[PDB]
């Protein structure tokens, strides 16, 4: 009498929202948010360094 | 290696009961099925019970009279007769089997009118 | 809306499978348990089992008992790991219930004068919120966003497959004429019976009751129960079927999303100044975690479990230091001279 068992693996299918990523990080960039006043013309900006 | 050795055979009269024993020498009934079989004075072996985890069977020659019952904690099978009649009379063996097939030396059962 | 997730599900039945520890010992129960899953926060539970619950009906289960359906209202059920448990919503063969933490578990019901019970040890384990250990939920608090399963059947990306239901030997069926073996299949379906007592014979009677000579015991044929319909889950107590081993795939109850929780708010500890010095007096009432790092190139982390209340000294420079209570928001602080 013979059986063939059979079995493998998959994702659970509640890691759809909590699931960990991998990444890979280089090149930063600064940003800066500021309140500019200068001969009381002021000002709120967003600039790149 | 395995060894089977039957007990409880012995000699009674028509219409009674025997209880034979048959116990392993290490744990081996979970793995394997045992069957308890008959071999009547110059015929070849035939099967009286088989038992299984999952169930038992019984043959019809001996259904309503014989029942097989396993306990594996004793590391033993016991098979219950009642209502013996001549025609009973053979050399019981408890089989071990499973991967490998191991046979008892037998137990010698009469029954007189 | 409901009715149209609902369909779906009448395309299978309930089936037995073996569950190892019975009442007494190891049977195919009908209420076998395929596999349990708990991921989120509360302890709410979803649970993987072989019977049928709603079936457009409110509150009850529909399973099968050597071949018979029988339908029984949910209300008839317990089960608990070791202390009790609270059903909340079922569907298909999946149950999402409120439980308490336990390395096993165990589901029970009562027939007229059977009990069925199965247990199998799976862990069931708890999975507090926050930086508070706590054991169970608490009352009020602050409110943050948390992971737990879904109390409706909405569906969504998430398919398992089914397959044909299989073919099994039924002893009854199989029995005794006054001189041949008797096969009288249940009028009104095929079936099939393999009997190797003359040559090797396989006969497929259909809705005719068929004595069978040259068999004399009924151990030499087994006769097979057939079912063209009712798609079955891929499982491994029940045996396959022929062709293609598949059929389709259907959606999932009861999934993982997100819902908002409260969470225990741990009391304000006993602060104290010195000279580049700190002292904290610390009571907790349950173990909650303090996380205390420098606020300089350097952190000197320090993670800690505090479960007693305690005494404890630091030190704070010019260049700042931070600290993190429990669920409480994070606190800075700056020295100076005196």
């Amino acid at each position: 009498n013979t059986q063939v068992s059979k079995a493998y693996v998959m994702k659970s299918d509640d890691c759809l929202a909590d699931h960990a990523e991998a990444y890979k990080a280089h090149t930063a960039s600064v940003q800066a948010f500021l309140n500019i006043t200068v001969g009381e013309h002021s000002i709120v900006t967003t600039v790149y360094v | 290696d395995v060894q089977l050795q039957a007990s409880g055979g012995g000699s009674v009269q028509a219409g009674g009961s025997l209880r034979l024993s048959c116990v392993a020498s290490q744990n081996l009934f979970e793995y394997y099925t045992m069957g308890w079989y008959r071999q009547v004075p110059g015929s070849q072996r035939e099967r009286v019970a088989l038992i299984n985890n999952g169930g038992s069977n019984v043959a019809g020659s001996v259904e309503g009279r014989f029942t097989i019952s396993r306990d594996n904690a004793k590391n033993s099978i016991y098979l219950q007769m009642n209502n013996l009649k001549p025609e009973d009379s053979a050399v019981y063996y408890c089989r071990a089997f499973g991967p490998a097939d191991y046979w008892g030396q037998g137990t010698q059962v009469t029954v007189s009118s | 809306s409901t009715e149209e997730l609902f369909n779906e599900y009448k395309l299978t039945r309930p089936y037995m499978a073996r569950c190892i520890r019975c009442a007494v010992g190891s049977c195919h129960s009908p209420i076998a348990i395929e596999a349990v899953k708990s991921d989120g926060h509360d302890g709410y539970v979803r649970l993987q089992t072989s019977s049928q619950y709603g079936l457009l009906k409110g509150r009850t289960m529909r399973y099968d008992m050597h071949g018979t359906i029988k339908e029984i209202p949910l209300h008839q059920v317990s089960l608990y790991t070791s202390r009790p448990c609270h059903i909340v919503d079922g569907h298909g063969y999946f149950l999402l219930a409120r439980c308490p933490a336990g390395d096993s578990i165990t589901m029970e019901f009562k027939k007229d004068s059977v009990r069925h019970s199965c247990s199998v040890p799976y862990e069931v384990k708890f999975n507090p919120v926050g930086r508070e250990l706590y054991t169970h939920p608490p009352e009020h608090g602050v409110e943050q966003a948390c992971q737990v399963y879904a109390h409706d059947a909405q569906n969504r990306g998430a398919y398992v497959e089914m397959h044909l239901p299989g073919s099994e030997v039924d002893s009854s069926l199989v029995s005794l004429s006054g001189s041949s073996v008797t096969v009288t299949p249940p009028d009104g379906t095929s079936a099939l019976v393999e009997c190797e007592c003359g040559g090797t014979k396989i006969s497929e009677t259909i809705n005719k009751t068929k004595q069978f000579s040259q068999c004399t015991k009924k151990e030499q044929c087994r006769a097979y129960r057939l079912q063209n319909d009712k798609w079955v889950y891929n499982s491994d107590k029940l045996p396959k079927a022929a062709g293609a081993t598949l059929k389709g795939k259907l959606h999932v109850p009861f999934l993982l999303a997100d819902g908002k929780c409260t969470v225990p708010l741990a009391p304000e500890p006993m602060i104290t100044f010195g000279f580049r010095s700190v002292s904290l007096k610390l009571h907790p009432k349950n173990p909650t975690y303090l996380i205390t790092r420098q606020l300089a190139d350097e952190p000197h982390y320090t993670h800690e479990l505090i479960s007693e209340p305690a005494v404890r000294n630091f030190t704070v420079t010019e260049k700042g230091w931070e600290f993190v209570w429990g669920n409480h928001p994070p606190k800075r602080f700056w020295a100076q001279e005196t």
